[PDB]
């Protein structure tokens, strides 16, 4: 039931892509899919109960060692703990269902069982990143899941601006990457080994928490790295609800949190800029996905100042990744059957009545909303105020700013969730398209997200949540009166006169510009000195005309 | 709904730049630079100097609250010390440099235990 | 095809498309349609949440209406310290 | 030339001279992108500058 | 969906796609071509000899990896008692870092120290005079 | 933190190492953790029921801790003169 | 050890990892070559600098510039 | 119209029909809208291969399963395996392969 | 269905004429395929620019300027249309 | 300020594609079509005050005013429909050209098929 | 529409065959002088270096300056992994004669 | 030796074929180079690690030819031997087969040599036959063949005068002699370092192979880049560690400055390249210079890691040239801009494409990754900063091979169908190989 929870996604997509699926049709993908994914997800839960609630972990010797040269001995071996339990369960509940609306929403794509393909193997290979023992395998799924999301943000080949967006978000993570093997590498030379349980610091050169942080905000794009995020929306939606929900974004905390060998100030510093930014970015848009893109940030951001405060805090920030997932996926999920009732439109401004969606999205779309923006007794209201309030009696000074900041972000969180809620459905209709799909699956898959989150609630993640900490009773009321103020300003829907912060907040602050002209046009330039001046010129030889 | 119509690139007919290699035409109109804003117009017209004004004072902006509380104000603003726990528990908890409990200024060596708490960079022979 | 039609000039609208099953404003027609198994899990997870909050609060109201301290210190003051 | 009435001609001409950047601010970023992406080299150069000052003051109080 | 169902019957017969571009002719059988036979051949046989390379030959013979293990595994074990006799032993112990001392050596190279009686440059001191004498008489108490 | 000293500890090393208790929840209210860990750990979904006295009484111990760092904080605040005495 | 001890790993599996990270230092420092810098997985060279230059620091009567030596850096030494 | 144009298959029902996609090429996967004939007969022969493989892995990992401590309760990984170690509770008491208490302190 | 992703005549003719008799100073009765803007229903340029807009909400194209400026009456518009594959 | 080929069109086109562009703009900057409503209505009685002009000098001072106007909103994000250039739809599955077969082509020419040297 | 095979195999060259046949070069694609053109100045841009302005500062300040700081941060990274393992002044190339190659039989 | 002088005659048999059974001189001419690689099967096979350092050796008397066998000299055959058969798969003259024949047998004789004198003597026999490859006269460039001969000679020219007289200095050649007889390091050193920098890419002095390459066919490319390379490496291990550690310690710093401004040049001038064919000539620059830092670090286990990326690129970069060579083949030009849509029209072709080209860019699942793991492992140990550097630009290499990807394989369908059965089989060595290496190398 162990080694199920990872071999049998990456069978089911290696099927899938092989020639075998010539001879089955997109009917025969999707069942092979549906089945791999469930049959993972049913031993992924039997794990997830056992781990947690019997506190047994099982350690796997798989294919012998991978590589073992002098000191440096790299195996094929697989141990799971809490947190590999944690985000196993969690990855694998989330594609299940991504996979079950994927299975409908690219109904009519010519090539579907190559999009399903790619979809089992990012879902394996997270897996696999999280099996990992060792630094070794856990670099595989980095750069798997790497591979995975490049070939399925470029899975319609035709637009240019996809294969822009999917090279750039390359770059960007293999600059994270590069800072991650560096820091690899001292480790290994400073600690001998590379099993996370062989790792125990107390003091390191400073080196490791920074180039180790620097890489894991790559792929959680944190400040200075969030600029692909927003752009991945070329793709499909299926893909950008699993990047979003468990994977990719997810690895980086998860890294983080089984290290536990950060910097609390720039842990806490970098956490307080991005999910202020992302906050300020939300709700400065009117493209739909690329809001949601941006809550992932704050979330994100969220769960790096909860890991910077403490072990605790860590955990919390664990349980936060596990709440986050469901009904992130949920809204992404949501938004892409609205959109699809909309005759393709990705703007708010042209949305509007009851008419052009089901019943079930909407409520389901309500569920997500209220769980995310913390409304109170939900499971994103949980993980939030457990660490808002572990966050409200930090020791760090630096902290104090951070909560604010968090404060802040909280409430535009509920203003420009209330403000997409508000466009969707409650102003008047304004496009023109209404075909309303009522498809079995998408809605399953919708259901089955509901029913994870309402599982969060009913039973907790950790045993964190329920554990009370000694607040004044306006500090614990404050994020509800949050909340409660950005519901009041969204349903207002008004705005400001100061229409210069207006054109730099929509302009993202101008970081792409900035990221244009600064590195790239300058690298640009240095190839072509290099190139002409130097080989064709200063280390050119000439001919002796004769 | 895929088969929509699409306009093609129609082939150059003027001798090339030196330095073409920055325009990507994959075949189909409209084509685009390298990257985007690497030159021809940005999107609402803006330009770099107009974002570099703007940040220079946003930046510190955002930037002063983390000084002036990093240099103003000390662990005695918690009215409380840090969660506490037998000597032979914690002195294994707080030989973590990332650990918060050495912010408790009752510690019987609390001056010695901020000392240790300072980091390096490069290891020393 | 889509669920309103248009007649636009006036025209007269169709006699098949009239009726309990269709509804018109403005000279356009829409369908007054139910779907039951939509409707049912709608009710269904409706209900699940809403109930999952209902019940989760009222285990936890005291905690929330007053603070943790003073809960907690009404309680070591009438009901004991030990 | 079929689309054109449908997605415009190619009547607009895009306005790029294809030249190399501005000496000075090339000059000026390259220097920032060094700066920004080789920290490390100068904070161990730093570590050792700050050892041999701290050496150096020892050398020169201990003997005396 | 074709035929109103999920469950419907299929729709394609025939070649779906020319694998190599290799197209049936009068429904003889392809032409092997020429090169074929002898790259498969060749390819095969240094496939297998790499099989039976990597799976039969004597692991000694394989690599020096399995050669050392069960000769550092003894080593080892009679090092652990050495070790563990010097958590036992201050005096030891504090000879043992004196000599360190005597050897470009820190405090926390005592356990180092007792690993290395099987090194080149330990027995050269010790032929030499490099190494102190005492060094062979902690051993030889250590082992005892 | 002379003034107000801690309390003995009713939980030993191997009884924590028994509970498998984390090594930083390993505080002066180890007893009440373990005995919440245990109950909770066990009771399936209905947790928040049939264990709410080992909750409350976790949380009780934990409010007197608190209460006690509060203490020691305002007692060496004292001591150092920062507020009147 | 690690995986039988568990939570208890950090007071019950230090002598283990001190016999570990020596091995290791014994593997690397020993025959290092000729431009292989010396390694200590311990940081016990670090940490031997650190105390001494706080005891020469010391005799200068001047604060100190580098952190206090630690007396353990890792689970092991 | 070519000679080999009879060979090959139409246009899938699956497919747009104002769709044209050069038909000849052999695709990895399948190509555009594919959908064979008797595919149902496909679809349980490569759940067949699916339940074997799983079988195989299956017990390989029952094979492979190292657990270094005693659980905390009943797991259902007794019934397939008898490698599991007893559990031991929290309080240390050990307990029987059933996971309950055992005579003299139970009932 | 019909049309090599176009649409029929006829009902282009009657959603151009409905869309056109948005206007005060319009007398139905004299609008009929192929009028003149300007010349016959006395719109201005302002009421041509709306109508462009407003036939492209109709028929959810986003028309080219140019092509735009060259719309002048009633017929170029609907002949226009019936070269689009992109209106629906 | 508008672009070269905006100040190469008459000043009928001119005024007609400010307009235009204005309207579009205010769809852009526009919560919705029913913010946009009014809005129309102001736009479009904001040159209705300006239609006997007849001083070209005055005229052109109130062209380069608005022209400076909208060239200063330019939207960021403007509101496109899907499949048009610039819109998300766009350029996502077309179909196929033309592309011709070889067929068996290792069966021609066999022992002739490597490099000339 | 050419029959460059027979009913059984058998590769007919069709010389003599009014059909264009299927070959090699089928797929050959037709260059665009433009193209040619820019392809053989880029190939052949030698012919365009010349002692400007620009071209001497961006040599001096790029290529031999970063040569000059690769030199050099290699010199400190090698004298600092001396100073690391205990070892004294060694002789670079150029450096007087001193110690090279520290003895596996001594201790440093 | 009998067995390898009875190859050396019956490869020359192919001019005695008389060329009107064209049938049978395709099957021989295959055959001649398919029997090496199964003598390097049995060699590998009765090899022993627990052995000495060298086994299987030969002396032939006084003429020098020391021939001995290492792990590196071993690997580097056997990665030879599986090259050239696919190139032999490329041709279609006898004189080529000749050709190829004879550096094969050059590469083999000098990859085991145990004489300075002897690899001296051995390996620059096969410049004339490099010279009339390169610059045939319908393709080719005599540019290109006028250069990379020339700087050979001027490398080799450079070296003899120090190759005789550490000779006059011990009396002899050997290298088990020369390694321990007391010399002038500096001079040999100077001569050694001058030679296999000129071999292995290396700035300022490697400007020859970004024509050579792109000037040869498709068989000569591939031999070119996976073998003549590693001629260098090789050349380093077995020759100047050995010999003259002194010069190798004092030259250290000058040696990674220069691996690293070439590193960094290459990779910052390669993004600048118009075509397919010098993307891959620039490409290989870095991965030379990574091997020859690696080796020059000699910090924990550095021969091995240099082998293994030796290994590396000889199996991957083929691939690339065998791509490359195809899409020019049967598109009759290497030009980016009429490269469009493959993946429509190449599905199999483009798929190897994004295989090899993430083999290039060092990904977990082949054996670049643990490859560059390694190599990177030996830098660290030496020093920190050189391993930052290496892994700082990771992104600016993959930037280029993703951008050229991309470009020539997405968008509008335009060019050749996929790939041929030939094609496929001669892709399927790498592919295998790769695979092998990277999930179980070792055992
Ligand atoms: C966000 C908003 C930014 C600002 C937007 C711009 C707002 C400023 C608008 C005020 C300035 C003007 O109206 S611009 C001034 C426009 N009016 C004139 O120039 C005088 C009339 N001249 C003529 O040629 C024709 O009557 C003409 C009416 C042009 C054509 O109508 P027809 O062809 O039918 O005949």
């Amino acid at each position: 039931m162990f080694l199920l929870s990872v071999f049998f996604p990456l069978l089911g997509g290696l099927v899938n892509t092989s020639p075998i699926a010539r001879f089955l049709g997109h009917r025969g993908s999707s069942i092979i899919a549906i089945g791999c994914m469930v049959v993972a997800f049913i031993s992924s839960v039997v794990i997830y109960y056992e781990v947690v609630f019997m506190g047994c972990a099982v350690s796997v010797d798989v294919f012998g060692t991978w590589f073992s040269v002098g000191t440096f001995h790299a195996g094929w071996t697989f141990n799971f703990d809490l947190l590999t339990a944690n985000m196993l369960f969690t990855v694998t509940g989330v594609s299940m269902a991504v996979h079950m609306y994927a299975c409908d929403y690219m109904r009519q794509d010519p090539h579907l069982n190559l999009f399903l393909g790619y979809l089992s193997y990012f879902t394996g290979f997270m897996c696999v990143l999280v099996a990992a023992d060792n630094l070794l395998v856990m670099l595989v799924g980095w750069e798997g899941i790497g591979v995975c999301s490049y070939l399925l943000i470029g899975y319609w080949s035709h637009r240019l601006s996809a294969v822009k967006s999917a090279q750039k978000a390359i770059l960007v993570n293999r600059v994270s990457d590069g800072l991650l093997m560096w820091g690899v590498l001292w480790v290994w030379y400073h600690l001998g080994s590379l099993e996370y349980d062989l790792l125990n610091v107390y003091s390191a050169s400073g080196f490791v928490g920074l180039s180790i942080l620097i890489g894991a905000m790559g792929k959680s794009a944190q400040i200075l790295f969030h600029v692909w995020l927003a752009d991945a929306m070329e793709g499909p939606t299926p893909v950008s609800a699993l990047i979003h929900a468990a994977t990719l974004v997810t690895a980086g905390v998860y890294l983080l949190v089984r290290l536990h060998i950060h910097d609390e100030m720039f842990v806490i510093i970098v956490g307080s800029l991005t999910a202020f930014m992302a906050g300020v970015f939300g709700a400065t848009q009117s493209d739909l996905k690329r809001v949601i893109a941006y809550s992932t940030c704050s979330q994100l951001g969220y769960m790096m100042v909860s890991l910077g405060l403490g072990e605790t805090g860590g955990e919390a920030s664990m349980g936060h990744l596990m709440t986050h997932a469901s009904f992130k996926a949920a809204l992404f999920l949501a938004a892409g059957m609205v959109i699809s009732g909309n005759g393709g439109n990705q703007h708010i401004a042209r949305y509007g009545g009851s008419a052009h969606s089901a019943m079930f999205t909407m409520l389901t779309l309500m569920v997500a909303s209220l769980s995310l923006i913390g409304w109170p007794e939900l499971s994103g209201f949980y993980s939030k105020e457990t660490i808002l309030n572990l966050a409200a009696i930090c020791a760090d000074p630096i902290a104090d700013v951070a909560h604010t900041l968090l404060l802040l972000t909280a409430m535009l969180t509920s203003a420009y969730t209330t403000k997409l809620f508000y466009q969707c459905f409650m102003v008047d209709f304004s496009g023109s398209s209404v075909t309303p799909v009522r498809n079995v699956l998408p809605i399953l898959a919708m259901a089955i997200l509901l029913l994870d989150i309402m599982l969060k609630v009913w039973v907790g993640t950790n045993l964190l949540s329920g554990m009370l900490f000694f607040l004044p009773w306006g500090v614990k009321t404050l994020p509800f009166g949050l909340m409660v103020a950005g519901i009041l300003t969204a349903t207002a829907a008004v705005g400001s006169e100061r229409f210069t912060l207006i054109r730099f907040c929509g302009s993202r602050w101008g970081f792409d510009q900035l990221f244009a002209r600064s590195p790239v046009n300058p690298i640009f330039d240095l190839g072509r000195i290099t190139w002409a001046i130097g080989d064709r010129g200063l280390l050119s030889v000439g001919n002796l005309r004769a | 709904g895929a088969g929509a119509p699409v306009k093609l690139a129609p082939r150059p007919d003027k001798p090339l730049p030196t330095w073409y290699e920055l325009w990507w035409d994959n075949g189909y109109y409209p084509g685009q630079p390298a990257a985007d804003f690497m030159f021809g117009a940005w999107p609402g017209n803006m330009t770099e100097t107009y974002y570099l004004r703007f940040w220079s004072v946003f930046g510190l902006a955002l930037a002063a609250p983390f000084y002036y509380v990093a240099n103003f104000t000390d662990e005695t603003r918690m009215p409380m010390v840090p969660q506490q726990y037998p000597a032979e528990v914690r002195d294994v908890l707080v030989q973590r440099r990332n650990s918060m409990l050495k912010h408790d200024f009752s510690a019987p060596d609390f001056k010695e235990v901020k000392d240790r708490a300072k980091i390096y960079w490069t290891p020393m022979y | 095809a889509n669920a309103y039609h248009r007649t636009y000039n006036g025209k007269p609208v169709p006699p098949e498309l009239q009726g309990a099953d269709y509804i018109t404003y403005a000279g356009v027609t829409m369908k007054k349609e139910f779907h039951l198994f939509d409707t049912v899990l709608s009710k269904l997870i409706g209900a699940g949440a809403t109930f999952t909050c209902l019940y989760h609060f009222y285990l936890n109201a005291e905690e929330h209406w007053h603070g943790d301290i003073y809960f907690f210190e009404k309680d070591v003051q009438q009901n004991g310290w030990d | 030339t079929s689309l054109d009435h449908v997605f415009g001609d190619n009547s607009n001409k895009l306005n790029y001279n294809f030249e190399p950047m501005g000496m000075g601010s090339l000059f000026i970023r390259t220097m920032v992108m060094v700066g920004v992406f080789f920290f490390p080299v100068f904070i161990m150069i730093n570590d050792d500058y700050k050892y041999t000052s701290f050496l150096d003051k020892v050398a020169a109080a201990k003997a005396a | 969906y074709p035929g109103g169902s999920f469950w419907s019957e299929g729709t394609q017969t025939g070649k779906n796609g020319f694998l190599f571009g290799e197209v049936p002719i009068n429904g003889q059988p392809r032409k092997t071509l020429w090169w074929e036979p002898y790259w498969y051949a060749g390819f095969g046989g240094m496939g297998v000899g790499v099989y039976l390379i990597y799976h039969a030959k004597p692991l000694e013979a394989l690599d020096i990896k399995y050669w050392a293990a069960p000769r550092a595994a003894k080593e080892l074990e009679t090092e652990m008692r050495m070790l563990d006799k010097l958590n036992e032993r201050p005096d030891l112990k504090e000879r043992l870092v004196a000599v360190c001392k005597d050897l470009n050596m820190i405090e926390d190279e005592a356990y180092d120290l007792v690993l290395m009686r099987n090194e080149y440059k330990v027995k050269l001191g010790m032929h030499t005079g490099r190494v102190p004498e005492d060094l062979k008489a902690i051993y030889e108490e250590l082992e005892a | 933190a002379d003034r107000f000293p801690p309390p003995p500890m009713k939980a030993t090393q191997e009884q924590m190492d028994a509970a498998d208790v984390p090594y930083h929840y390993r505080d002066y209210c180890a007893h009440m953790y373990i005995d919440y860990k245990e109950c909770r750990l066990t009771s399936g979904f209905s947790w928040r029921t049939k264990c709410a006295h080992e909750l409350h009484a976790y949380n009780k111990c934990e409010y007197k801790e608190f209460k006690r760092r509060v203490a020691i904080a305002i007692e060496e605040k004292r001591r150092r003169g920062l507020i009147a005495a | 050890c690690v995986r039988a001890a568990g939570t208890a790993r950090y007071h019950k599996c230090t002598e283990v990892m001190k016999r570990l990270q020596a091995a290791v230092r014994v593997a690397s420092n020993v025959d290092r070559g000729p431009l292989a810098r010396k390694r200590d997985v311990g940081f016990i060279y670090h940490n031997n600098r650190l105390r001494e230059l706080q005891q020469q620091a010391a005799e200068l009567e001047i604060e100190n510039p580098f952190p206090a030596p630690a007396k353990q850096a890792t689970g092991g030494y | 119209e070519p000679s080999w144009a009879k060979q090959l298959a139409p246009k899938s029902g699956l497919c747009p029909p104002e769709f044209h996609y050069n038909r000849e090429i052999w695709y990895p996967h399948g190509g555009f809208y594919c959908d064979p004939k008797g595919w149902r007969k496909n679809t349980l022969l490569t759940l067949g291969g699916i339940g074997v493989l799983l079988y195989m892995t299956f017990s390989y990992s029952t094979a492979n399963e190292v657990r270094h401590m005693p659980p905390k309760g009943w797991i259902p990984s007794i019934m397939w395996n008898s490698n599991v170690p007893d559990p031991v509770d929290f309080r240390g008491r050990k307990l029987n392969r059933d996971g309950t208490l055992p005579e003299g302190e139970s009932s | 269905g019909f049309g090599g992703g176009f649409l029929d005549k006829d009902s282009v003719t009657e959603r151009v004429l409905h869309v056109t008799k948005h206007f005060e100073k319009i007398d139905a009765s004299k609008v009929s395929p192929a009028a003149s803007f300007e010349k016959d229903l006395g719109l201005d340029s302002l009421d041509v620019v709306e109508l462009v807009m407003a036939l492209e909400e109709e028929f959810g194209l986003e028309i080219p300027d140019a092509e735009a400026d060259k719309i002048a009456s009633v017929g170029d518009a609907i002949n226009y249309i019936c070269s689009n594959p992109m209106a629906k | 300020m508008a672009s070269e080929v905006v100040l190469a069109l008459p000043h009928k086109l001119r005024v007609m594609r400010m307009y235009r562009t204005g309207l579009k703009e205010l769809i852009n900057w526009s919560a919705n079509r029913h913010e946009w409503y009014p809005r129309a209505y102001a736009l479009r009685q904001e040159f209705e005050d300006s239609k006997a002009l007849t001083d070209r000098e005055e005229i052109r001072k109130k062209l380069e005013h608005g022209e400076e106007l909208l060239a200063r909103f330019r939207h960021w994000e403007p509101l496109i429909k899907p499949e048009f250039v610039g819109g998300t739809a766009y350029s996502i599955n077309p179909a196929q050209p033309k592309l011709k077969f070889i067929p068996n082509y290792d069966a021609m020419d066999e022992y002739k098929k490597g490099d000339h040297l | 529409e050419a029959k460059q095979f027979t009913p059984d195999g058998k590769y007919m060259p069709g010389i003599f065959s009014k059909a264009k046949p299927l070959d090699r070069s089928t797929q050959w694609v037709h260059k665009n002088p433009y193209i040619e053109a820019w392809y053989y100045r880029r190939d052949h841009f030698e012919n365009e270096f010349v002692w400007n302005y620009r071209t001497t500062i961006e040599a001096l300040w790029f290529l031999g300056g970063f040569t000059a700081a690769a030199y050099a941060l290699s010199v400190f990274a090698f004298r600092q992994a001396d100073r690391r393992s205990g070892y004294p002044k060694r002789q670079i190339l150029g450096d007087e004669p001193a110690m090279v190659l520290p003895d596996e039989r001594q201790f440093y | 030796m009998f067995i390898s002088v009875l190859l050396i005659l019956f490869a020359l048999c192919v001019t005695l074929i008389p060329e009107a059974h064209y049938h049978m001189v395709r099957v021989w001419s295959f055959v001649a180079t398919i029997i090496p690689m199964w003598v390097v099967t049995w060699m590998w096979w009765n090899f022993d690690a627990s052995g000495h350092g060298l086994q299987m050796l030969v002396i032939l008397g006084r003429s020098h030819l020391a021939f001995g066998i290492d792990g590196v000299a071993l690997s580097l055959m056997l990665l030879t031997t599986v090259l050239f058969p696919i190139c032999m798969m490329l041709l279609r003259t006898v004189a080529g087969f000749m050709t190829f024949i004879l550096l094969e047998v050059l590469v083999l004789s000098a990859l085991c040599v145990l004489d300075l004198l002897g690899f001296y003597i051995l390996f620059e026999a096969s410049l004339i036959l490099l010279f009339l490859l390169i610059g045939r006269a319908p393709y080719g460039s005599l540019e290109a063949a006028y250069k990379i001969v020339l700087y050979t000679m001027a490398g080799s020219l450079v070296l003899l005068p120090t190759l005789f007289m550490i000779y006059s200095e011990c009396g002899t050649t050997n290298v088990l002699y020369m390694t321990c007889a007391y010399n002038h390091q500096t001079v040999l050193g100077w001569g050694l370092l001058a030679v296999l920098a000129v071999k292995i890419p290396l700035m300022p002095v490697h400007l020859w192979l970004p024509e050579a390459h792109v000037a040869a066919p498709t068989a000569g490319s591939v031999l070119l880049a996976g073998v003549l390379l590693k001629l260098g490496g090789i050349g380093f291990l077995r020759f100047m560690l050995p010999v003259v550690p002194e010069f190798c310690v004092s030259v250290f710093p000058l040696v990674s400055t220069l691996c690293l401004v070439s590193f960094l040049f290459s990779t910052l001038s390669t993004l600048r390249q118009i075509d397919l064919k010098k993307i891959v000539a620039y490409s290989s620059i870095a991965h030379m210079s990574m091997v020859t830092l690696a080796i020059f670090s000699q910090s924990e286990f550095s021969a091995y890691s240099s082998s293994f990326l030796m290994i590396a690129h000889g199996l991957i970069s083929p691939a690339l040239f065998l791509i490359v060579g195809i899409l020019y083949d049967r598109a009759h030009t290497k030009f980016i801009l009429y490269f469009s849509g493959l993946g429509a029209s190449m599905p199999i072709g483009s798929t190897l494409f994004f295989l090899f080209t993430l083999g290039n860019l060092a990904f977990p699942l082949f054996p670049n990754f643990i490859a560059e793991v390694l190599c990177m492992v030996s830098i660290f140990a030496v020093h920190e900063l050189l391993a930052y550097v290496f892994c700082v630009c990771q992104v600016l290499g993959a930037a280029y091979g993703f951008w050229a990807f991309n470009r020539v394989v997405h968008g509008l369908p335009r060019g050749p169908a996929d790939v041929t059965r030939t094609e496929f089989h001669t892709v399927l060595p790498l592919l295998i190989g790769a695979v092998w290496l990277g999930i179980k190398p070792m055992a």
